[PDB]
Formats: C-alpha cells, structure tokens, sequence
C-alpha cells in the first residue's frame, strides 16, 4: 500500500495548517 | 473593490483554462465545431433560409445575419456566407466564413431578423429609437464610406432602444418590436407606400410596465403573439382586440426579469421563456395559469431561448452564464443514474461550453439538423453540431 | 525545441488558488472528510421544536436550518453532502471563483 | 533534497490547478461528462423521442394539480430570556433582480421580556422569497418558511438560543401557536524522482473525483480532461500502472484576445466594451471517425492570422487598426537620409552650394527612387518641381544649372531638358 494517489495530491495541493496531518505529516516527501 | 478585480482575473484565468480543456474534448462532443472571430463583436444571428449546395462540391453554402458592434466606428450589417460539410467529408477549402455584403448602419445592430416571407428584406434594430429594414440585395455589396446610407425603409415608434424583433410568418411584413420605453410598438409595412423615408407605428402595445425584453409572434395564428419584459410577466398579446393596453393573457411566468421567448414550431401551443432567475420555462398557451416543467441549470441570465425547427421536443437556451444548453423535453422526467444525475437533470440533453464570454445571440441554421450558430460579446462566431451520439 | 507558450495562471493565480483551496480544506474538509467530492458540515442545534430540534451546520449560508428529532439529530449531528447536490443557489458562496459574472461592468442590456 | 522540492512544486501547480477544477465543475460544469463519447458508460439511459410533447400540460395537471397536497394551512407567539425587552421583526427576503446585488430583505416589525429570570397578522401570502423572524435583545433569526414553502417554526414551546453581538449561551424561550482493478500511478519527474501510488478508489479520477466505470474511459479521461499531465499506461501484472509526468508543451497560453496578452494593467482582459479584432476561422471537429474504444490508442485548420503581430521599428505590438495599413517600409528611411547629407557635408574637395545642391539632389532621387535612365529626364523636372523654390532660396540656381551641365555630359537627359527645366526654374523666380 504505497500510499494512496488522492492522498498524494492532497499532500501536494495543501501544505500547511489543513494539511490533515495523518500519513501526510509521516515521511511523505523522498518516499 | 480590489477584491472584486483579483476575483475577475483569477475568473478569467479559470475560463481560459476551462475553455481550452472544452476545446481539448471538442472531437469527442461535437461532429462539427467551427469557430470563427469576427471583426466587430455580434449582437444578432440568423440564418438566412436560402441554402446552396455546389454539385460535385462536399459542402454547402448557407448565409448567417450578423450584426456590428464597433465602439466608435461606422457599424454595418454584415451576411456572411458559411460552408458545412454537409453529409460526407472539407480538409482545406482555404475562406469558409467569408463576408458577403455589409451594408453601413448608424449605431450598432441589435437585431438581424430578415422578413421571411422575403429574406430580402432583413430589419435591424439601432441604439437609437428607430428600426431600419435593410434590403441587402438592393444595397452595394461594398460598403459606401459615408454616412448610413438610405435603408430603403426606416420605421420610428419608439421612443428609446429597443431590443425585440419579431417577424410575423403568417402575414408579410409585419415587424413588431418592443423597447425599452415599455411599449410594443407594431409596424405593418409591407402594403406601405415606396420612397421609403419614415413608418409610422400601426398600433403600439403600453401594457407591460418594465422595459419589454423581447418580442415573437406566435408561429400559427397571425393574430396572437407573446411579449416578455422585465417586470416579470410574459403577457400574450391578441390582435384585433379593440384595445392595446390590456393583453389577452398576462401571466407572471418568472420571478425576476424575464428576457428571451420562442414559440414551438410544431406544437401551437408550447411556448419557452428564459429569464433572469436562470430558469428556462415551458408553458402551454392552453392554460395560462398553470406552469410546465422548469429547466434549471443555468447560473445567470437566460438572452436568448429558441426551439430547434428539425425536432419538437428540443429547446437550446443560452446568456451571460456563458453556456448554451440543449434540452430535450421529452426526456423530462426519466429515472437517471447517480452519475447521470451528478451530471444534470434528465431533461438537459447538452451544455455547450466553447464560448469565454457571454453568448450575445444564437441560431439554428433551418437547412441542416442539429447545427447552431452561437456569437458571444468576445467577437467570436461558433458554427457548432452536437455530436450525433447525444441524440441517436 | 518548440517555444514555451508562457503559461497563462502565473504564479498569483496559484497562490491565490493555493489559499482558496487551503480555507476550502480548513473549512468543509472536502479532501479529507468528503472523499475529495463532498463538503462535510457539522451541524449545531438552535431551537427545539417542542410539539424536533432545529440545526444550522457550520459552514453558514450553504444549507437551511432544519428539524430534526432528537433521535435523528444525535444520528445526523453530522451531514456529508455530495457538491452536485448542493443547494445551486447558495453553493457558489463556497469560493469566490466558483462561478463569477466576468464582465459585471455596466451598461450591456 | 532540492530535486524533491521542485518535484513537488511541479506537480502541485497543475495538481492545484485541477483540483480546484474538480470543486468546480461539479457545481458550474463546463460540458456534461455524459455527452463525452468516451464517458458513454454514464448517462444509462436509451432515446425514446417518440411522444408528442402536446399532452404535458395534460400530464402535469393531471400530476400536479389533480393531486395537489396542501403544503400548509394567523400566528400565536409568547416564555422568557435568559442569560430586558426584545424587539421581534419579520424579515422577508425578496428574489434577488438584476438591479440588486444581494437578495433585498425589507424588516416589518416590542415587548418588555423579563430581564433572564403576540398575535401576528396574516401578512405572509411572491416577490418575498422566503419569511423570517427576527429577535433582538443579543440576536436570534428564524425562518417560518423554506424554498418549497415549508411549514416551519412549529407550533409548541421553543428555546431558541440567541447568539451575542438550546445552547450554554444566553438563550431565549417563547411558545408559538397559531392565531478489484487495483490503479498505480507512478509520477516521475526528471526520470530520477518517482513517488508510487495507487488510487484509493479504483476507476476514479485522482484530481476531478469523476467515475470512470472503465480503464479505457479513465485514460481517456485522464489525458484530454487534466492535459497538462501526460499519462503514458504501462500495464501491471496485477492491475494498471498509470505513469504521470508533466506535460512538457502543454500550449496553454490566452485563447481570448491577442491584444489582451501585452495591455497594461487595468486595462488587460478589461471586457467592458467591443474590441476589433483581426477576423480568423478554426475548425476543430469538422466528421471523426467515431471508431470502436480500445485500448491499442494507449500503446487544427485555420484561416486568418492567428496571433499577435509587431511593430519591426520599436518591437511593440501592433494593433488591428493599424494593420491594413502603414506597411512601415518605404523607400528611404530617415537615418539615410541624415547619413547622405553627413557624407556630402563631410567632403574635403567640394563648395557650399555644390555640396547643398549635391544633397538635395540625392534626397530627392531617395524619396522618389528613380531606377531608369529615361526617367532621369523627367527627374530633372521632378526636382524644379520640389526643390527649385529651394534652389532660388538658397540661391544655388547656378550650381543647379551646373549639375544639369553634368548630368546631360553622363547621358541622360538633353539639351531640351537642360532649357526645360532651366525655364521651369525662371517662371518660380517670377512669381
């Protein structure tokens, strides 16, 4: 389960305070 | 506000992009979209009924009416001819929109109704508030430099802009047309004395409080035609009453200013109206009171309603939404998937979202099926068909 | 190689997009409570109906205040509402660019 | 590291930008997804354009009227505060015209409520397109009726809660009566930074949220609707592995207007009236094929000018006024004129009105561009034409006979033309 694409983008489009944290917040960048 | 102008330029960039993932499906929707940018922007569109069709040749030849909005220069009265592809097949065929005549006109044209009983003879509606009837034919070709020469006819019974233009199919000549000074004023013409200089108004109609929208006779009986404004109230009028204040029928019909309607051709009594309140409204002359089907998706202003001539239970309204949508009325109803209804309600058929600006005035050319010529205030023409798929 | 068209959103449309859509995640949680196609508002209730309970949800001016039971309000104290379902009235008030009038201006018709 | 980051950023401008597309369309959509011939699997629903559309009135009546409900049906209203009189106003908010930016609302109204310890009238009946209620203390606004005419604020007791400037907060009693598939795609952005994923739900548009039931419709979907991707499907031994780049071209720049794209600010993208423009035609769907979907897909005209044009001079644009004419390139431009007159007035071996005759000689063979010597005949008389007024003026009339003398000893020219023109010169001394 290497992520998932909506989770991506959602990591992509926001990047600050409503960010959701979640597996956003974890090691998303450089995999 | 500042606000307000970041707003309209984040919009504008969102209707670029908008538009060029529309014309990215555009084979995918459409089996003809032809887009062509006039000169002048256009305020009027009508397709002339005439119709050439070359032997030999893939395509056809039809003729479009279309008006000029200049901001300051010398306005005309341009027809244009058009080529289609007709059944099978053009690649390159090098000017397919090209200009035929342009005839100079004082003010910018706000209707381009041609009688039909002689396509000859096309009316045109200045910002002044006089109505000329052209004549293309006998007109140059080549537009004279000089002032807004003899239109060969000149009818005055307004007292201020106007923007309704019926023609009466029934009976030749008659040109009605509505202002904005709340009158409806009726020319006979026709049966009216040569040299040309000045028409009086055979009967004017004060019944509507607001400035009248728009104007259409009813397409069977010579008597009857229907008249909107902007006082929410579409009232159709009755010739031959012994009285032009009171109307034969005076239905509110909408709740904010209503502006575009259109008689069906076939039926003799359904009857559209768009309006302000981004409804397009069926409605049966049979009882008044009673209000059909609503069709509503628009996100603006309903400018123009009209029914295609090929098909009696297909209605295309378009307006400052920027969206022509076609409906299909025998559709109202049916039980639709979720996605289905994601999409849209049952009765719309198909939203055509090609144009970045406000669609001036739309038409459907009578001598092919589902083909419709769009102008919006961005000086851009649009011969488009819907893609056959849709419709079967 | 062919030129670069010169992309036409820039930077401030992005960034002012970027911020739209950051209060449109902070507000109605569309990408994360609303499955990237829903706007997830919480309802609060106002008046009781003693004969329901009236609730607003928190994204204010979107959606009327309804009755509700006390039953039905402890099961729906939170709405998830798809945006093709969206009252079209009132779901333009979700962005300022969800749909504008381009040339609001004057004059026209 | 930094590649990441411009990764990152890369793919976040037009994931951005589609994003705010998808919570967009979905409320003012620019095209039915349904009508998209490869999006065929929506709209199930087959054509049966076959009943007259005379009997809907009949229809309806017979639906609406002959069946008609009553929706609803004065008003009866009463406890006390908590937390002092209170005023109580119906609100009724009008349908939003034209001339209105907001929708209106018009307040058409006291009682001493105790300090935290009325029969109304049948004013409702539609230009108003709802009723509400209003109390000020300290507010509270209730609505009596919805869109579809609701019945509303029920008959009972109610603890409607009031918000400062039931709930813990100052609230407020009265009693009212009456009177599997599984989708990878592999972003990858200069062929060394990748991120793998895989769609969290399968057949779904990642960026429009759209349900693409089929894999050839999702691809489809995929490259013309989020074009500034490039989606290359490479196929998974489990499910489909859909690798995503950043559309390198992408020609996405104004598509109004070419003016538009180099106005200064305020006036660029202005829409507030007519603009000319020069005419061109396109055409873009003219008879597709319309062939059979499959998945061996994955393995335009115009006429006119179709841009924007510049002055060669000072590289600025150039209107569409000033196009048919002013084609910038003519004969003798300016700086050739100066340097002739530099190089003539710069000789060593030459006299004053030599030199000024000289010059006005050459300036005036530049501004007519005579090529043929037969011509040069007439140019005599072309210049006593143009520069004999000149000539007496600066009294150069004898060196000007002198270069007559020259030129008739280079051929060209005679002895008729010599006294022609010498006589032609004599008559504007004259007068």
């Amino acid at each position: 389960p290497p992520a998932t694409q909506i989770s991506d983008l959602s990591k992509r489009k926001p990047k600050t305070e409503d960010f959701l944290t979640f597996l956003c917040l974890r090691g998303s960048p450089a995999l | 506000d500042k606000e307000a102008a970041f707003d309209d330029a984040v919009e504008e960039r969102v209707i670029n992009e908008e538009y060029k993932i529309w014309k990215k499906n555009t084979p995918f929707l459409y089996d003809l979209v032809m887009t062509h940018a006039l000169e002048w922007p256009s305020l009027t569109a009508q397709w002339l009924p005439d119709v050439t069709r070359p032997e030999g040749k893939d395509f056809s030849i039809h003729r479009l009416v279309l008006g000029t909005h200049t901001s300051d220069e010398q306005n005309h009265l341009v027809i244009a001819s058009v080529q289609l592809p007709n059944d099978d097949a053009f690649g390159s065929v090098s000017g397919k929109i090209e200009i035929e005549i342009k005839i100079n006109h004082e003010g910018e044209v706000n209707r381009a109704r041609y009688m039909p009983q002689n396509p000859c003879i096309i009316a045109t509606k200045t910002p002044s508030s006089d109505v000329l009837v052209f004549d293309y034919t006998k007109h140059p070709s080549k537009p004279d430099p000089s002032g807004e020469c003899n239109p060969d006819l000149r009818l005055r019974g307004h007292q201020k802009e106007g923007y309704g233009l019926s023609w009466n199919p029934n009976l030749s000549g008659h040109l009605l047309s509505a202002s904005d000074d709340h009158t409806i004023c009726l020319w006979d013409i026709s049966a009216v004395p040569k040299e040309g200089k000045v028409v009086d108004a055979k009967t004017i109609f004060t019944g509507h409080t607001a400035v009248v929208e728009d104007v259409s006779w009813h397409l069977l009986h010579e008597s009857l035609f229907g008249s909107v404004a902007d006082d929410q109230k579409l009232m159709i009028w009755d010739t031959r009453s012994n009285n032009t204040s009171k109307p034969s029928h005076s239905v509110d019909a909408h709740t904010a200013e209503v502006n575009c309607l259109s008689f069906n051709p076939y039926s003799e009594f359904i009857l559209a109206t768009g309006s302000a309140d981004k409804t397009v409204a069926l409605w049966d002359l049979r009882n008044l009171k009673l209000k059909l089907h609503s069709f509503e998706s628009h996100k603006d202003e309903i400018f123009q309603v009209q029914w295609s001539p090929h098909n009696e239970t297909i209605l295309a309204s378009s307006g400052t939404d920027r969206r022509l949508n076609v409906w299909d009325l025998s559709k109202i109803g049916e039980e639709q998937s979720p996605e289905d209804a994601e999409d849209g309600p049952p009765e719309l058929l198909f939203i055509h979202g090609g144009h970045t600006a406000k669609i001036s005035d739309f038409s459907w050319n009578p001598n092919e099926p589902w083909v419709i010529c769009s102008v919006s205030e961005d000086n851009i023409m649009q011969v488009w068909q819907m893609a056959e798929n849709i419709y079967n | 190689s062919l030129p670069r068209p010169h992309d036409f959103f820039d930077a401030q449309t992005l960034d002012a997009i970027r911020h739209r859509a950051i209060c449109f995640n902070l507000s109605a949680h569309i990408e994360s409570l609303g499955k990237g196609h829903s706007v997830v508002f919480h309802s609060t209730v106002i008046a009781k109906r003693k004969e329901k309970l009236l609730l607003h949800w928190m994204p204010e001016d979107i959606l009327p205040d309804v009755w509700v039971n006390e039953s039905e309000r402890h099961q729906l104290k939170t709405k998830v509402v798809h945006l093709s379902k969206l009252p079209k009235d009132t779901a333009l008030l979700l962005d300022p660019n969800i749909y504008r009038t381009m040339p609001q201006k004057r004059l026209k018709r | 590291q930094a590649d990441h980051e411009l990764f990152l950023q890369a793919f976040e401008k037009p994931t951005q930008i589609y994003r705010f597309l998808r919570t967009r369309n979905l409320i003012a959509p620019i095209f039915l997804h349904r009508t998209l011939t490869y999006m065929s699997h929506r709209n199930s629903r087959t054509n049966i354009k076959r009943k007259t559309f005379k009997v809907d009135d009949m229809l309806s009546k017979v639906e609406k009227m002959k069946g008609e409900q009553e929706s609803h049906s004065h008003l009866q209203l009463t406890t006390g505060f908590f937390h002092v009189t209170l005023e109580v106003l119906l609100v009724k908010v009008c349908h939003k015209k034209r001339k209105d930016v907001s929708c209106p609302i018009r307040q058409v109204p006291k009682k001493q409520v105790p300090l935290n310890p009325a029969v109304s009238s049948n004013e409702f009946e539609h230009m108003v397109k709802s009723y509400s209620l209003l109390f000020r203390v300290f507010v509270a606004q209730m609505t009596v009726f919805d869109k579809n005419r609701r019945l509303q604020l029920l008959d009972g007791e109610y603890e409607v809660a009031m918000q400062e400037m039931f709930s813990q907060g100052p609230t407020l009693q009265f009693t009212l009566r009456w009177t599997k598939l599984r989708i990878f795609y592999q972003f990858l952005y200069n062929n060394n930074t990748r991120q793998q994923t895989e769609a969290r739900d399968d057949l779904h548009c990642p960026w429009c949220t759209l349900n693409c039931r089929k894999l050839y419709s999702l691809l489809k979907h995929l490259k013309l609707c989020h074009s500034r991707f490039i989606f290359n499907y490479v196929y998974h031994p489990k499910g489909a592995r859909i690798d995503v780049s950043i559309n390198e071209c992408y020609d996405g720049s104004y598509a109004g207007n070419p003016q538009d794209i180099h106005r200064q600010p305020g006036f660029a993208f202005s829409r507030n009236g007519p603009v000319k423009r020069t005419p061109i035609t396109h055409i873009l769907v003219c008879r597709p094929k319309r062939t059979k979907a499959s998945m061996s897909e994955f393995l335009t005209y115009s006429s006119g000018h179709n841009r924007l044009y510049f002055h060669s001079d000072t590289c600025l644009p150039l209107r569409p006024q000033e196009m048919e004419v002013d084609s910038e390139d003519e004969k003798d431009p300016e700086w050739l004129r100066e340097k002739t007159i530099t190089q003539i007035e710069e000789f060593s071996d030459v006299n004053e009105g030599e030199k000024e005759v000289m010059k006005l000689w050459n300036l005036h063979v530049m501004k007519h561009g005579f090529i043929a010597d037969n011509q040069m005949n007439h140019a005599c008389m072309l210049f006593v034409e143009n520069y004999g007024q000149k000539i007496i003026k600066k009294n150069l009339c004898r060196n000007f006979m002198l270069h007559l003398v020259s030129m008739h000893d280079f051929n060209l020219i005679s002895i008729m033309s010599i006294d022609k023109a010498v006589t032609k010169l004599r008559e504007m001394q004259q007068k």
